[PDB]
Order: C-alpha cells, then sequence, then structure tokens
RNA sequence: GUGAAAUUCUUGGACCGGCGCAAGACGGACCAGAGCGAAAGCAUUUGCCAAGAAUGUUUUCAUUAAUCAAGAACGAAAGUCGGAGGUUCGAAGACGAUCAGAUACCGUCGUAGUUCCGACCAUAAACGAUGCCGACCGGCGAUGCGGCGGCGUUAUUCCCAUGACCCGCCGGGCAGCUUCCGGGAAACCAAAGUCUUUGGGUUCCGGGGGGAGUAUGGUUGCAAAGCUGAAACUUAAAGGAAUUGACGG
C-alpha cells in the first residue's frame, strides 16, 4: 500500500502499535481505583505495580506484583480512571 | 606440497638454523 | 624502586641451584613466610613458627597446618568430607 | 535474603542512629541499660559471647549472632577495622520494633 | 564457491556441537551435520514371522520391534547410498523421500 | 535344538544380543536363520527381547577421529 | 544497544503527553513532598520512592505534581544520599562479585562481569568528578570499596 | 499374573531351598527393552527421577521413574517441551510420591502395588496440573540392601 | 579380527551365560537448521553462590554516549611444568597383513597423551571465509522467551486464578520460504540493498604472482613457538564466478 494515510491511522492500528512506535506515545498502564471487601475505602492502585499494595485500615494484600500486571486479589473491585 | 607440510618444513628448518647460529 | 625483574625472593640463593628449581622454591618460600589471617581473633598475624605449626602474635593460638601453607587443600575437602559423612551419619 | 536485610538495616543504624562499637562500651551500655540490640561477631570469643549473652538477660535486651566475624561486622559498619561487639541505644529505622 | 547456505549442517545460533561417532566407520562426525536413521524393524524377518508364530506358545502374541539410531559420515552415508547426489536445485528441498504405503 | 530335545527342554525365551557397547547395534546376519531354524526344529518359542548392551554413555570407540578409512 | 551486552531492548516507559495532574489526585505539592521525606527517612532510594509513590499513593509524577524531580527535593531538604543512587548500585555489585570470586577463582565469567562492572563503575565516576557531583579526586578502590556498600 | 501386562519383568532371586522347590523373593523390576525404545519419541521431553528409599522391613530400594509430555488432541505445534521449572516440578511430585508408597508399608504390599504400577499411575494423575503426562512407569526398581533373611518372613511372604 | 587372513587368547577352561566386586572415563536415546554465552564453549539429579539478556514500568539520573592506537581479561585442540589418577582410546614404537616396494591405508599390542587440581602457551577452515553502533527499505508461515487480549477443550473445585492446548497482537532473538526493492563478475545476498543520483559515526586492513610470513633486529615464552617483519632476485600471469565439452577406481 503506498497511500496509507500516516497522518490519521485508526485507533485500531494505533491501539496494535508498540507504546513507543505510536504517533504520539502513550503508555498501556493506568490507574484503578480498588475496593477491599469489608473495607469502605478506596485505594488508587497502579495497573503495572510492583509492590504489594496493601490498605492501612486492614492487614490484607490488594494485588501482587507479576511480569506484566499486578493480579487483583480475589473479591477486590476495580474501575478505571478516566479512560 | 601442502601448505601444512611446507610450513612444518619451514619450522624444521628454522629450528636446525637456530641451532647452527646458537653454536656460533 | 623496583629491585629484580622475576627472581624476587630468590634473589638470595644468586645463580646457584639452577633457574627451575628457584622458580619451584620461590612459591613455596613466598607462602612460607607470609602472614595469614588468623580466623580466631581476626588479625594478620598468623605466621609459621616450625614446619606444619602455625602461630598467632595477638591471640597465642597454635594450630596445626600445612608445611608451607597454613592449610592445605587436601585438608580443607577432608573437613568438608568428615562434616558430611558426619552429617549424613547423623540424622 | 536475611544477610543482605541485616547488613542494609545495620548501614542505617549508622549515619541515622546512636550505636557503640566495642566489648568494654558495649558492656558499658548494658549495665547502663541502655542498650537495646548487641551484634556479636562469631569470631568472638566463646567466654565473651557467653557472658554478653548473660549480661542481656540480666538486662532483658536481644543478642544478634552476626553471620560474619570481626572484620565482616566492621566493614558492615563501614568502619577500616575490626568490630567484635557491638551494641544499638536506639535504631531510628525499625531494626528494633518498637 | 558456497555450495550449501547452512554449509551442510544444522548448526545456526551455535558455536560448538559435541561429535558423535558414525556406526559404519567410526568418524567424528559433528551431530547436526551426521546424516541419522531411526530404523524400527521387527525383529524377525517377514518370512519368518509364520514359522515364529506357529512355534509360539501363546496365541495373541506382538513380535517384537527392533529400535535404532544410526548415524553417518557423509562418506559412508553415500557409499551406502541412503544419501545420493542432487541437482543444483533439488537439492534445495527438505522434504523426506515418501514412505510409499500402497 | 536336538541337543535340547534330547536332555528335555521343549520351549525357550529368546534373548537376541548383537555386539553392543561402543560398537554396533545390529544384529549380526546369523540371528535370522538362528531363530528360524529354532522355530522349524520344534522347539516352541516364548518372549523374545533384544539384551543388546547399551551404554548410558561408554568409554571412546576405536578407530580415531578420522574412522576406519577404507 | 547495551553498553556492555549484545542485546538490543526496547523495553522503556511511555510517558504520557498530558503533563497536567489528574483531577482525581488529592495530594498536595507538600503532601506529596512529606510523603518522600518520611520515605527517605526510611531509607529508600529515590527509584523506590517514585516506585511506592506511584504503585500506592496513585501519584503519576513527582515533577509533574510538584515542579521538581525526586532527587532535586531530597538536596533541598538535605537528605540526599552521599553516592548517586546508581554509582552506589554499581559498587554493590562488584562487592558481591569480588567477593564470590574470591571463593570462586575459577569462576573466569564472574572476572569478565567484574571487569565490565568495575569498567562501569570508572566511566560513571568519570561522568559525576565531571559534572562535579563527586570530589575531584574520588578514586573507586577495589579494596576500600567494600565499607561503603551495605 | 492372569491377565497383566507383559512388558514389565521380575528378577525374584532365590534365598532359600528346601526339597525339591526353590524359593524366590522380589529382587527387582524392569520394563522391557522394546517398550522403553517405543516409549522414547522425539518433539517431546521425557522427565526421569530415582529415590533410594527404605521399606518397613528394612528392604532399601532405588527406584527409577520416567515420564513423558503429552501434546493435546487439539494442538497444532510440532513440539510438546515442558520448561525447566516445569520439569523440576513434576521430578520433585514424582519423587515425593514415589517415597510416601514406600516409606509407610512393608515389601509385600509394595510389590503387589507396583505389579500393576499404581505409583505410576497417580503420579501421571498428580501430574497434570503443570504438564501432562502420558506414558508415566516406574521404569526400573532394584534392590540395593536386604535385612538379614528371616526364614520365617520368607515363609510368609510365599504361603500364609 | 578381516576383503581374505594373520599377529593374539585358548582342555591351564578362551569366547559365551550367571552372580558379585573394583577402577577410571563417558553422560546415548529425549537432542531440534531449539536455548544460553563476548567468543572459546555449554546436556545425569539435587543444593549453594554470585551473574545475565529479553520483557513489564506514568520508577530514577539526565547525555552520563558509539567506535576505539597503547594496555588489559578470556581464549578449542595439541603442546609444556608440578602433583594425583590412569578404564577406554591412542601420536611414537613393535608385530601381522597388503604391495613391485609399504617406514602407510587394514588388524593386534602399546608409550606420551586423553581425566582431575595448579601454573604456562595464545594458536585453529578460532568461519557467517562476511567489524561495531544507528536509520530506512517487501510479503509469508513458523519457532524461543516475556507481556497483552480473546470462542472454546482440559487439570482439581464450589467459581474464578494458575498450568496444558486453540486464535491473534506487541518487543527482543535463532532461523526459514518467496520476491524484477536493489545490488553484484556471477555464485548469490532482504543484506553482500539504500554507491558515478558516489559523504550517518568510527576501528582494523589489501595493492599482480612468487621469494616469504623467509632473513635480520627487537620483544614475549621453560620449551615448542607467538607478535613485529624486509630486501636481493624471479615471473606474464597467478587467481574468482560461471558455460560447453572431455574424463571419473
Ligand atoms: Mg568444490
Ligand atoms: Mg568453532
Ligand atoms: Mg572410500
Ligand atoms: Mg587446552
Ligand atoms: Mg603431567
Ligand atoms: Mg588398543
Ligand atoms: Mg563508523
Ligand atoms: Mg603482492
Ligand atoms: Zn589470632
Ligand atoms: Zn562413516
Amino acid at each position: 500500500p503506498l497511500a496509507k494515510d500516516l497522518l490519521h491511522p485508526s485507533p485500531e492500528e494505533e491501539k496494535r502499535k508498540h507504546k513507543k512506535k505510536r504517533l504520539v506515545q502513550s503508555p498501556n498502564s493506568y490507574f484503578m481505583d480498588v475496593k477491599c471487601p469489608g473495607c469502605y475505602k478506596i485505594t488508587t492502585v497502579f495497573s503495572h505495580a510492583q509492590t504489594v499494595v496493601l490498605c492501612v485500615g486492614c492487614s490484607t494484600v490488594l494485588c501482587q506484583p507479576t511480569g506484566g500486571k499486578a493480579r487483583l486479589t480475589e473479591g477486590c473491585s476495580f474501575r478505571r480512571k478516566q479512560h | 606440497m601442502r601448505a601444512k607440510w611446507r610450513k612444518k618444513r619451514m619450522r624444521r628448518l628454522k629450528r636446525k638454523r637456530r641451532k647452527m647460529r646458537q653454536r656460533s | 624502586a623496583k629491585r629484580t625483574k622475576k627472581v624476587g625472593i630468590v634473589g638470595k640463593y644468586g645463580t646457584r641451584y639452577g633457574a627451575s628449581l628457584r622458580k619451584m622454591v620461590k612459591k613455596i618460600e613466598i607462602s612460607q613466610h607470609a602472614k595469614y589471617t588468623c580466623s580466631f581473633c581476626g588479625k594478620t598475624k598468623m605466621k609459621r613458627r616450625a614446619v606444619g605449626i602455625w602461630h598467632c602474635g595477638s591471640c597465642m593460638k597454635t594450630v596445626a597446618g600445612g608445611a608451607w601453607t597454613y592449610n592445605t587443600t587436601s585438608a580443607v575437602t577432608v573437613k568438608s568430607a568428615i562434616r558430611r559423612l558426619k552429617e549424613l551419619k547423623d540424622q | 535474603k536475611s544477610l543482605e536485610s541485616i547488613n542494609s538495616r545495620l548501614q542505617l543504624v549508622m549515619k541515622s542512629g546512636k550505636y557503640v562499637l566495642g566489648y568494654k562500651q558495649t558492656l558499658k551500655m548494658i549495665r547502663q541499660g541502655k542498650a537495646k540490640l548487641v551484634i556479636l561477631a562469631n569470631n568472638c570469643p566463646a567466654l565473651r559471647k557467653s557472658e554478653i549473652e548473660y549480661y542481656a538477660m540480666l538486662a532483658k535486651t536481644g543478642v544478634h549472632h552476626y553471620s560474619g566475624n570481626n572484620i565482616e561486622l566492621g566493614t558492615a559498619c563501614g568502619k577500616y577495622y575490626r568490630v567484635c561487639t557491638l551494641a544499638i541505644i536506639d535504631p531510628g529505622d525499625s531494626d528494633i520494633i518498637r | 564457491t558456497k555450495k550449501r547456505r547452512n554449509n551442510g549442517r544444522a548448526k545456526k545460533g551455535r558455536g560448538h556441537v559435541q561429535p558423535i561417532r558414525c556406526t559404519n566407520c567410526a568418524r567424528c562426525v559433528p551431530k547436526d551435520k551426521a546424516i541419522k536413521k531411526f530404523v524400527i524393524r521387527n525383529i524377525v524377518e517377514a518370512a519368518a514371522v509364520r514359522d515364529i508364530s506357529e512355534a509360539s506358545v501363546f496365541d495373541a502374541y506382538v513380535l517384537p520391534k527392533l529400535y535404532v539410531k544410526l548415524h553417518y559420515c557423509v562418506s559412508c552415508a553415500i557409499h551406502s547410498k541412503v544419501v545420493r547426489n542432487r541437482s543444483r536445485e533439488a537439492r534445495k528441498d527438505r522434504t523426506p523421500p515418501p514412505r510409499f504405503r500402497p | 535344538a536336538q541337543r535340547c530335545k534330547e536332555l528335555g527342554i521343549t520351549a525357550l525365551h529368546i534373548k537376541l544380543r548383537a555386539t553392543g557397547g561402543n560398537r554396533t547395534k545390529t544384529p549380526g546376519p546369523g540371528a535370522q536363520s538362528a531363530l528360524r531354524a529354532l522355530a522349524r526344529s520344534g522347539m516352541k518359542i516364548g518372549r523374545i527381547e533384544d539384551v543388546t548392551p547399551i551404554p548410558s554413555d561408554s568409554t571412546r570407540r576405536k578407530g580415531g577421529r578420522r574412522g576406519r578409512r577404507l | 544497544g547495551r553498553m556492555h551486552a549484545p542485546g538490543k531492548g526496547l523495553s522503556q516507559s511511555a510517558l504520557p503527553y498530558r503533563r497536567s495532574v489528574p483531577t482525581w489526585l488529592k495530594l498536595t505539592s507538600d503532601d506529596v513532598k512529606e510523603q518522600i521525606y518520611k520515605l527517605a527517612k526510611k531509607g529508600l532510594t529515590p527509584s523506590q520512592i517514585g516506585v511506592i509513590l506511584r504503585d500506592s499513593h496513585g501519584v503519576a509524577q513527582v515533577r509533574f505534581v510538584t515542579g521538581n524531580k525526586i532527587l532535586r527535593i531530597l538536596k533541598s531538604k538535605g537528605l540526599a544520599p552521599d553516592l548517586p543512587e546508581d554509582l552506589y548500585h554499581l559498587i554493590k555489585k562488584a562487592v558481591a562479585v569480588r567477593k564470590h570470586l574470591e571463593r570462586n577463582r575459577k569462576d573466569k565469567d564472574a572476572k569478565f562481569r567484574l571487569i565490565l562492572i568495575e569498567s562501569r563503575i570508572h566511566r560513571l565516576a568519570r561522568y559525576y568528578k565531571t559534572k562535579r557531583v563527586l570530589p575531584p579526586n574520588w578514586k573507586y578502590e577495589s579494596s576500600t570499596a567494600s565499607a561503603l556498600v551495605a | 499374573q492372569n491377565d497383566e501386562v507383559a512388558f514389565r519383568k521380575f528378577k525374584l532371586i532365590t534365598e532359600d531351598v528346601q526339597g525339591k522347590n526353590c524359593l524366590t523373593n522380589f529382587h527387582g523390576m524392569d520394563l522391557t527393552r522394546d517398550k522403553m525404545c517405543s516409549m522414547v519419541k522425539k518433539w517431546q521431553t521425557m522427565i526421569e527421577a530415582h529415590v533410594d528409599v527404605k521399606t518397613t522391613d528394612g528392604y532399601l530400594l532405588r527406584l527409577f521413574c520416567v515420564g513423558f509430555t503429552k501434546k493435546r488432541n487439539n494442538q497444532i505445534r510440532k513440539t510438546s517441551y515442558a520448561q525447566h521449572q516445569q520439569v523440576r516440578q513434576i521430578r520433585k511430585k514424582m519423587m515425593e510420591i514415589m517415597t510416601r508408597e514406600v516409606q509407610t508399608n512393608d515389601l509385600k504390599e509394595v510389590v503387589n502395588k507396583l505389579i500393576p504400577d499404581s505409583i505410576g499411575k497417580d503420579i501421571e494423575k498428580a501430574c497434570q496440573s503443570i504438564y501432562p503426562l502420558h506414558d508415566v512407569f516406574v521404569r526400573k526398581v532394584k534392590m540395593l540392601k536386604k535385612p538379614k533373611f528371616e526364614l520365617g518372613k520368607l515363609m510368609e511372604l510365599h504361603g500364609e
């Protein structure tokens, strides 16, 4: 394809491309609200967190660090931050 | 000759030359 | 300045006894007259008294060791083997 | 992990907490009752180790047997001399839990 | 001229491959270079299967197989005709010869 | 076979062996004929098994690294 | 490519185009500064401080939220480490390798890695002495470096 | 055995003879050459474990177990290779579930349960959560030491 | 044992079969145009010790970088020195064959060596006969690692996780197929392309064939030898890739 529009790529290929190789760099990670059952406060957690995030009001772990993304403990709820 | 055997022959000749010169 | 190119401690033997014999005795004499770190007090004051006897100046500890080195690799492997056989013998 | 963790915690006791290095000062601090942790190299003489353990039992203070020697404990303290016995007056870094 | 792109062996991202001995002449050949044949032969001849079946003390006795992996230097392979020389274009294929089932 | 029959043995298990070791693993030309002759002589046949000595790994095979030049 | 390895990896961090602080971040500049102060007193290096702050407290960039970098904040308060973090970790690695090597004399791979690590140490020390972070007479000695780390 | 497999062989050394009857006892077992060679195949990983374990009555046995990774029915990939940590976990699992089937029981009920190779079957069942295996057997067992040869024990092994 | 033999071992039980013992090597099959390592190289289990690429990162520093005379580390095999060990194989050597001869190819035996520890040597067709860093320039299917997303099958369990498959995407690798991208003397090469439309940075290095990697000097080494390295003289070709023919035990 000699006439690919490099200026305006559609979001499908814009997302399939590597983070650095996009037209403008965009991280693949995000921030999430996490709810621990039996607790009221809301924890802001990085999606690719490298540390065990703990609640200050309960001796419970929220996420476990993995290779790519922090695995949330079962029973915990989460939502995105502003897409 | 094979190049390896020319190399061996030259090494023998060089040892003989060194021995002759050292004798002097 | 550097006083000898290669003889080092066997420069006291002059031209005698042969270069290979002097080279052979060089490392043995260096290890013989070296001061080793004492494993009891931690000081570098463990030196040979007689053949096989190594005394520390500070803690006055005397150890049975090698002829020219504080310990021999043979004895080290022996100690490790005896420890392994003891821990295998008991449970 | 334990050895590197205790080395790092000792490094942070240095430069941030009050300590004292050596047998005589360690005994003096223990009998003043303000030594909260006493670290002993495994190189320590057996009599000295036993006596410091008895002093610590009397003073109700903890004793940690460092897995090094006096040279390595000096290095862990960051000094260029051998230390065989040391005491911590106050950690300042959660080496000693409140 | 370079006869083969792979230099007649399978070594691609390696420095050294351990040698093996040719089953015919005991020559040291790199393992990735030697011609390997995995022969799975009936332990008895197809002429003698009936005699062994008749002389068997069992009725439904399955005759054992014989599993031998043979390694050849290319000299013995060519002399024994397991491999043959091919044209310049025909050297490039790697498909094994058909089993000729029917 | 005739010696076995006159000593009163009727059936035989079979253990086929090649040279083994670091040397060849293929049985020689005589195995097939020997077993077929035993079968056709009236001797009964039982289990058959190969017992060729297979090294988990062996000493160096004779012949040098250039092999047997012929 | 890597300085001392034949690797050409691309794993990096893609900082977003939006430099603005997110609206859901309730932490103020002084609050983040106090958190950094507490973590530095606990003994964390600036990389670990940033990791903890991003993972737990939801702050994306300390520079974006406060206007200053973590090392700048620590140096302004007066509790930045005497050695730079990366130089300290390189010296720590070199000390560990030397400690392994003095028992494993046949570990020629370890000797090669030690040469690589010490070359990196010397290049980084040259850079820091050029930038006057380090004293002009600062030198890495293999014998006395063990008392500086851990 | 009346209807068991044929690729399993037992050694059955003779300890005592009385009258015209030699009396045997277990000495070891082995798989056959053809069965082992047929099990070994390409594009798959085999895990081998060995363990020295003492029975309750003083028989010391060296057990050798083998297993081979199994390809799925819908698998398209040619090879079925287990990673090194998976192989190590499988080996550790199949060592620790050969120990406990020998340590807590006598040689008689060790032999009668390796007759159907139930040890290999439970090894294969246990290892499915790491990597599937199909050809799992106790490949070999050899007697290392024997306890003093009690004739009463020999006679109760033979008769009742 | 061989093409055939013979040297050799054998009624003293050789070979063969069985049960044991001892020693030192070697880690088959799994084992792949698969992995790791700067190369050399690396394959039985388990533990310990440090190390590492790739990946993930909205972490940190902020140009700290690339290539590099001199210098330094490692560097197959053979070889050298000291100590252990020496099963097999096996330079030298001995013998039997073969032959016109046969100091060989084949066979029997066998020293050094091959093994381990420590110290040298620094050479290989040490090869991809192909410097490193960076950018761009086709398609396709795979494979290894890591990550991400999805119908489903499977393992237990009560569901998700987590493994084993299936379908894709991304990044870094070993490669492969294909192509009038282009290049090249061509073989061929997605690099050996982006070169008379000649300039991204940088290191080494060749100047017809021989003499010759020789002489000499210097330097390194216990030695063997390694590095540096001419000239006289001689020669009209020597070479590379392809084509046709002829020939092939
Ligand atoms: Mg040719
Ligand atoms: Mg090579
Ligand atoms: Mg021929
Ligand atoms: Mg070598
Ligand atoms: Mg020697
Ligand atoms: Mg021989
Ligand atoms: Mg350049
Ligand atoms: Mg010229
Ligand atoms: Zn002392
Ligand atoms: Zn061959």
